[PDB]
């Protein structure tokens, strides 16, 4: 609040103004890299109300309705485990619409597969997607449908050791 | 990475400073629902698709490819046969049709 | 006004139903790219004591 010293600094020229702009400059550049990484669709799209993806689990990463923030488990797990002329700005997207972008995401990688990315969602049976991605793979569909238990199985418990890793772990 | 949709083809253009891309892709449209299977039941047996995917109309099972709709008759050319039909689950019951059946019943 | 992300869109998911395309649309999208800039140079001695 120094009126002499702001007087003096009057004589450097335009110093503040180029630390200010490049300060703009960032804060906008953040906001942009958000928009960049999660609204990269523009329907929100949601799962049905009745689960059933041919044994496929998805609880541990799709929004828990239980919770008032309405984030995954995983995503609970993530956000409880981070921990003078200053002033901060606020995010444009909240943590909320970032977990609903997520979830719009969860949600059309699940129901429609590649198709909602490239187009208008598609829906398709979750047991015909993941063949489909295992002929991409170079791996026959008989084999994903033969064993469509086993790698429900292995996909629910490799969910859990993630969760569980990411629990245990500082 | 070449523009939203499938991409097919790009074309270059010189800019002040700069380059334009002009991504030419293949965006899907008018989409239909089909009732589909993972497999046809014929005579024991279990057939998958080589390249497409089965759909149904409501009274008639074909074989299309996945992005446009083209419907052919099933047949054992455009499918492959792995195990029985106790294996799969949600196998229909249709019929396979033999090009080769015509040639030795004539 | 709070935002809104994107028009709503349920997809109708179930165990044994899929959606064919039967029509295309070829679409073409511009993608802007800067490569250089301009070219400067400073005499230093002559900018800062001519
Ligand atoms: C999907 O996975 C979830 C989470 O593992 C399962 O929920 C568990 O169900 C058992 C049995 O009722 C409970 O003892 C656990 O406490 C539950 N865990 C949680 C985190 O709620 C769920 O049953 C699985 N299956 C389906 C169809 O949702
Ligand atoms: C599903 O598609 C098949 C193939 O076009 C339809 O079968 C045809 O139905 C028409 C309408 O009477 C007949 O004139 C043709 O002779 C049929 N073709 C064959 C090979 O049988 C079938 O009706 C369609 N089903 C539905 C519910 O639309
Ligand atoms: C598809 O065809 C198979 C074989 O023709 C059917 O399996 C038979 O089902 C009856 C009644 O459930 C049993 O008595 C037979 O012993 C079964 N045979 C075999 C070889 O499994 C099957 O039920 C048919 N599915 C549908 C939906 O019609
Ligand atoms: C495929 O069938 C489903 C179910 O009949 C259609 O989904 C419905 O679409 C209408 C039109 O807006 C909605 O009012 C309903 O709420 C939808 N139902 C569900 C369960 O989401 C779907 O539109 C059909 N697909 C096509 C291409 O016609
Ligand atoms: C697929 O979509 C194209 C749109 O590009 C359709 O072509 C149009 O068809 C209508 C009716 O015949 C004409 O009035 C328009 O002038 C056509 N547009 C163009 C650009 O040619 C085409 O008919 C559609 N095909 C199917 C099977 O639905
Ligand atoms: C789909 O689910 C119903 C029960 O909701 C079941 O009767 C049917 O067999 C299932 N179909 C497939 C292909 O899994």
């Amino acid at each position: 609040d120094s009126t002499e010293c702001s007087n003096l600094l009057l004589q450097y020229g335009s110093f503040c103004t180029q630390l200010n702009r490049a300060l703009t400059g960032i804060a906008v550049e953040q906001d942009k890299n958000t928009q960049e990484v999660f609204a990269q669709v523009k329907q929100i799209y949601k799962t049905p109300p009745i689960k059933d993806f041919g044994g496929f689990n998805f609880s541990q990463i799709l929004p828990d309705p239980s919770k008032p923030s309405k984030r995954s488990p995983i995503e609970d797990l993530l956000f409880n485990k981070v921990t003078n002329g200053l002033t901060v700005l606020p995010p444009l997207l909240t943590d909320e619409m970032i977990a609903q972008y997520t979830s719009a995401l969860l949600a059309g990688t699940i129901t429609s597969g590649w198709t909602f990315g490239a187009g208008p969602a598609l829906q398709i049976p979750f047991p015909m997607q993941m063949a489909y991605r295992f002929n991409g793979i170079g791996v026959t569909q008989n084999v994903l449908y033969e064993n469509q238990k086993l790698i429900a199985n292995q996909f629910n418990s490799a969910i859990g050791k993630i969760q569980d890793s990411l629990s245990s772990t500082p | 990475f070449c523009g939203k949709g499938y991409h097919l083809m790009s074309f270059p253009q010189s800019a002040p400073h700069g380059v334009v891309f002009l991504h030419v892709t293949y965006v899907p449209a008018q989409e239909k629902n089909f009732t589909t299977a993972p497999a046809i039941c014929h005579d024991g047996k279990a057939h998958f698709p080589r390249e497409g995917v089965f759909v149904s109309n409501g009274t008639h099972w074909f074989v299309t490819q996945r992005n446009f709709y083209e419907p052919q008759i099933i047949t054992t050319d455009n499918t492959f046969v792995s195990g029985n039909c106790d294996v799969v689950i949600g196998i229909v019951n249709n019929t396979v049709y033999d090009p080769l059946q015509p040639e030795l019943d004539s | 006004y709070t935002m809104s992300l994107g028009a709503e869109n349920s997809v109708a998911y179930s165990n044994n139903s899929i959606a064919i395309p039967t029509n295309f649309t070829i679409s073409v999208t511009t993608e802007i790219l800067p490569v250089s800039m301009t070219k400067t140079s400073v005499d230093c001695t002559m900018y800062i004591c001519g």
